[PDB]
């Protein structure tokens, strides 16, 4: 009879009650530094380049993330009891502004490529199209998250609390497994391909520079890479690990489930840091910002 | 009380010939957001929980026996 | 026993499960309860046709 017996799901309060604070901890920083970067760039319209107004977008999508995160916070707390229209705007919210983000990243690699890489060349005039750039990454990325918005709704379960989660039909979880393949194509693997070609060429083009600040440039693109991959590379093994088990590939057991949970948890806390990391990295690691941030706070 | 981002199955094997006289209640899940497919759980009267097997005609059965009283 | 009065008017489309308790020490009389897509709980005959064409369409 044991050898045949629900799989009851594993929680322990003790993360329920601290992943409150780490949201809180996070939803302060990211508030904070997006909003001290808009103030920055939207202050002196003298020197507004390419790579201002990708950091401009950059921000208020990561403040727009922040943003959402309370509600998120409160819902780990106790479920999904806010209703399925708060369900569906919120969810419709993060991710977009979770594509928009991860796009403009990409974006800001193929902008730094062409401007060092092909800087001889004709090809650098090209990447003066940002604003119209910027609002098809927009368009594209609201484009994306319309599967959220559809087919979502507040499930009540018998042994789980309340979940804002999808609702496709009888065959609700394949059509989910087939969903995941958007976030994790145009939202890991494209972008992470893109990164890696822009940024290994530019490193190739500075490593036989000659300048005085190469050293500098080299190590802002190592950290810029390696935070991209701490963010969200674990979460999408954790994610390809799920999927993998749903379809019979990994044997199923109830601790594996327990453990995929888990990972799925700490790796969404992991991810949820790029928000309050980008500020850091794109904007305040160049002595413009900081000289113009220094100047407006007088 | 539990949390969960990942609905799933709650049976991963089933078996088939509980007897009714250790049956306190049956619980029937039908497809969803939940499981591709149908879900039969039998509490019994010492606490465990079985899975059992929709299609096998014992499960029908009992089910018709507990309903009709 | 968990019901007083049954109720009427689901329909399967608003079903989400069904649990059939049988007698005992809590009760003495066979109740069935049905969980609704939107978390309400609703009591059901068991007397009534009604129930066995939901549980029957729903083991199908």
């Amino acid at each position: 009879l044991l050898d045949a017996a629900p799989c009851e799901p594993e929680s322990l309060e003790i993360n329920k009650y601290f992943v409150v604070i780490i949201y809180a901890l996070v939803f302060l920083l990211s508030l904070l530094g997006n909003s001290l970067v808009m103030l920055v760039i939207l202050y002196s319209r003298v020197g507004r380049s390419v790579t201002d107004v990708y950091l401009l977008n950059l921000a208020l999508a990561d403040l727009l993330f922040a943003l959402t995160l309370p509600i998120w916070a409160a819902s780990k707390v106790n479920g999904w009891i806010f209703g399925t229209f708060l369900c569906k705007v919120v969810s419709l919210l993060k991710e977009v502004n979770f594509y928009s983000g991860i796009l403009l990243l990409a974006c800001i690699s193929v902008d730094r490529y062409l401007a060092i890489v092909h800087a001889t060349r004709t090809l650098t005039q090209k990447r003066y199209l940002v604003k119209f750039i910027c609002l098809s990454i927009w368009g594209l990325s609201l484009l994306l998250a319309l599967p959220v918005l559809l087919f979502r709704r507040t499930v009540y379960s018998s042994n789980v609390s309340p979940a804002c989660y999808e609702d496709m039909g009888n065959n609700t979880a394949n059509w989910r497994m087939l969903l995941r393949i958007l976030p994790q194509s145009f939202g890991f693997i494209v972008p992470l391909l893109i990164m890696l070609f822009c940024y290994g060429f530019t490193l190739r083009t500075l490593f036989k520079a000659h300048m005085g600040q190469k050293h500098r440039a080299m190590r802002v693109i190592f950290a810029v890479v390696l935070i991209f991959l701490l963010c969200w590379l674990p979460y999408n093994l954790v994610l390809l690990a799920d999927t993998l088990m749903r379809t019979q590939v990994i044997q199923e057991t109830c601790e594996r489930r327990n453990h995929i949970d888990r990972a799925l948890d700490a790796t969404e806390i992991l991810g949820i840091l790029h928000s309050c990391l980008n500020p850091l990295i794109y904007a305040f690691i160049g002595q413009k910002f900081r000289h113009g941030l220094l100047k407006i706070l007088a | 009380a539990p949390l969960a981002t990942e609905l799933r199955c709650q049976c991963l094997q089933t078996l088939q010939g509980i007897h009714l006289k250790n049956i306190q209640s049956v619980k029937v899940k039908s497809p969803g957001p939940h499981c591709a497919q149908t879900e039969v759980i039998a509490t019994l009267k010492n606490g465990q929980k079985a899975c059992l097997n929709p299609a096998s005609p014992m499960v029908k059965k009992i089910i018709e026996k507990m309903l009709k009283n």
